[PDB]
């Protein structure tokens, strides 16, 4: 299972 | 060797005529790098429809009043923009994109702000992203995916020789033009670093192990990058697969890929040299640079100038309905464009 939709960036992970 | 004496020698030549290309490229972007604004104002635009949203903004489908154009225009609210690297990153792209000139990378025409927000008005591709049509169709044949990638890796090579790290390779940042090539966009996370960087940034799925453990990391993440992307073209699904961004971080620095059976052994080998934890093996990052990609076994059905020239055909072309079509993007909830009468963050944005 894992995501299947748009995926957002992230900026400070 | 594998390649006989006419090979090598077109080879060869082949490759010394990459080097005269990225001169002149360099020439050329260094000229718009140093000498950059405000090229419009909102009420030129008719505001159409939203073709996609993140965390700082949208981007919406606008009419240019005057030309009758239609363009791609993101809207960034300047107080969202509130983290530093936020900042700093929303300096980087447009003044990228301002410089950048390559068949594959979206060009910008205008760039503007107001008291509220940031614009960057760019060409419309009407195809949609790839994001959907892959996740529509399930997966794409190796031909296919292979078409796409090789964009990528002449995209990749343009950028890293000016320097610049891309930093955001996904399908929903790779848009379909009209003639079924690849045009990037998203140049959020781009920047020009001449040896290592230091920002936590991407998409979870994407990420390179060293950014994920916090090491000063360089334009290889890029090449890690591809390698995640040729693996979810060709599968469906990417290679490092979780409902939350720490499992997926588990998996990437294990330094384990499973691959579907249906991949070919060539495919396979490709990605096992991309999606490389050790920085001393990863293909793009070794001597022979991005020449051990483009001279892998599984890009030799690749004429790489023919997909520079896009003189190959594509494997599929969108349908488009005439100017301003939207059929193929998604829909999304959309918001009125406020403008303050207060200018928030001027001194923030004083550059842009
Ligand atoms: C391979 N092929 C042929 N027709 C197509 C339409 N959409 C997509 Cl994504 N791929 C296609």
């Amino acid at each position: 299972a894992g995501r299947t939709g748009r995926r957002q960036a992230i900026h400070d992970i | 060797g594998h390649m006989g004496n006419a090979a090598a020698a077109k080879k060869g030549s082949e490759q010394e005529s990459v080097k005269e290309f990225l001169a002149k490229a360099k020439e050329e972007f260094l000229k718009k790098w140093e000498s950059p604004q405000n090229t419009a104002q909102l009420d030129h635009f008719d505001r159409i429809k939203t073709l996609g949203t993140g965390s700082f903004g949208r981007v919406m489908l606008v009419k240019h009043k005057e030309t009758g154009n239609h363009y791609a225009m993101k809207i960034l609210d300047k107080q969202k923009v509130v983290k530093l690297k936020q900042i700093e990153h929303t300096l980087n792209e447009k003044r990228i994109l301002q410089a950048v000139n390559f068949p594959f990378l979206v060009k910008l025409e205008f760039s503007f702000k107001d008291n509220s927000n940031l614009y960057m008005v760019m060409e419309y591709v009407p195809g949609g992203e790839m994001f959907s049509h892959l996740r529509r169709i399930g997966r794409f044949s190796e031909p296919h995916a292979r078409f796409y990638a090789a964009q990528i890796v002449l995209t990749f090579e343009y950028l890293h020789s000016l320097d610049l790290i891309y930093r955001d390779l996904k399908p929903e940042n790779l848009l379909i033009d009209q003639q079924g090539y690849i045009q990037v966009t998203d140049f959020g996370f781009a920047k020009r670093v001449k040896g290592r960087t230091w920002t936590l940034c991407g998409t979870p799925e994407y990420l390179a192990p060293e950014i994920i453990l916090s090491k000063g990391y360089n334009k290889a993440v890029d090449w890690w990058a591809l390698g995640v992307l040729i693996y979810e073209m060709a599968a469906g699904y990417p290679p490092f697969f979780a409902d939350q961004p720490i499992q997926i971080y588990e998996k990437i620095v294990s330094g384990k890929v499973r691959f579907p059976s249906h991949f070919s052994s060539d495919l396979k080998d490709l990605l096992r040299n991309l999606l490389q934890v050790d920085l001393t093996k990863r293909f793009g990052n070794l001597k022979n640079g991005v020449n051990d990609i483009k001279n892998h076994k599984w890009f030799a059905t690749t004429d790489w100038i023919a997909i520079y020239q896009r003189k190959v055909e594509a494997p599929f072309i969108p349908k488009f309905k005439g100017p301003g079509d939207t059929s193929n993007f998604d829909d999304y909830e959309e918001e009125e464009i406020r403008v303050s009468i207060n200018e928030k963050c001027g001194k923030e944005f004083t550059e842009f």
